[PDB]
């Protein structure tokens, strides 16, 4: 009983507590990994949605002036107006870069 | 970018491995002393002097000379992981360097 | 009165978990990477390209 | 008197039992939120396309 008390009963058992504590730790590490990974991927999806959403209304006013071309006037005032739209929507883009 | 992510994929691999042979080594350093303490301890043949003669060499050899001997290794261990994990940052600084310097250039 | 062989085994199995683990979600994690960077340079290509146009 | 073996070897059908169900189990929840994030994608670019013409 004096083995049985003082080998195993003094120092295996903590040791394995200790096992234990890194394997608690080393998981929780990797989780912590993970949830960090997850964030980069949605952050990264929601960047470029918004931008193609930026894009897409440049390139409303775009093909408006476009079919704007088709009346044959360089006189109209709504095509020229539309230019005037699409000139200071590139101005507050470029300004954004 | 496929070696890009390869240098990180093996770098966490390698911090993860070192602390996992730590504790095979302090797994094995006891195991060590277990084994060296139990064929001491069968050494009763002899009288009183077999005892002693039986811990001299227990005392002496392991705890003398091996215990040491694996702590230095192990501090070698330590230098190499360290020197490997520097040149996995350096790499890291290159190839980000020559990134940046790349597009930089694009743009003018 | 000292189970040594059970322990050792013991401390294998849970070793081989933590390996397999390891191996396992390393790899995982730089294919996104890769794939965190790749996404980052298309971005900078149709970027540069509209900004370029306009 | 004490059927460790016996003990043992129902622990291990048990946890064999939970092993299984996991494996099966996980990979195609991980299938679903797969297609739920490609269906949201279609989406969005169906709307987008629509709204960018009207």
């Amino acid at each position: 009983y004096s083995i049985a008390a003082g080998v195993v009963e003094g120092k295996l058992i903590p040791e394995l507590k200790n096992k234990l504590k890194s394997v608690q730790n080393f998981f929780t590490t990797l989780s912590n990994t993970v949830k960090q990974a997850n964030k980069d991927i949605d952050a990264a999806k929601l960047k470029l949605t918004t931008e193609i959403v930026a894009i897409g209304e440049i390139k409303t006013e775009t093909e408006t002036t476009r079919f704007y071309v088709d009346y044959d006037d360089l006189m109209l005032s709504l095509l020229k107006e539309a230019a005037k739209k699409m000139i200071n929507t590139c101005n507050e883009y470029q300004k954004r870069h | 970018n496929n070696a890009s992510g390869k240098l990180l994929a093996l770098d966490s691999q390698l911090t993860n491995d070192f602390s996992e042979k730590s504790s095979y080594f302090q797994s094995q350093v006891d195991k060590i002393r277990k084994e060296a303490y139990a064929g001491a301890a069968a050494g009763v043949v002899a009288g009183p002097f077999g005892l002693i003669i039986s811990y001299s060499i227990a005392a002496g050899v392991v705890e003398g000379k091996l215990i040491p001997e694996l702590k230095n290794k192990l501090k070698s261990v330590q230098n190499f992981f360290t020197t490997l994990s520097n040149t996995v940052k350096q790499a890291n600084k290159d190839i980000d360097a020559a990134k940046l310097k790349l597009t930089t250039e694009i743009v003018a | 009165v000292i189970p040594w062989q059970t322990f050792d085994e013991t401390i294998k199995e849970l070793s081989r978990f933590k390996q397999e683990y390891s191996q396992a979600a390393s790899v995982l994690v730089g294919d996104i990477k890769t794939l965190l960077m790749d996404s980052q340079d298309k971005y900078f290509e149709a970027t540069q390209t509209v900004y370029e146009w306009c």
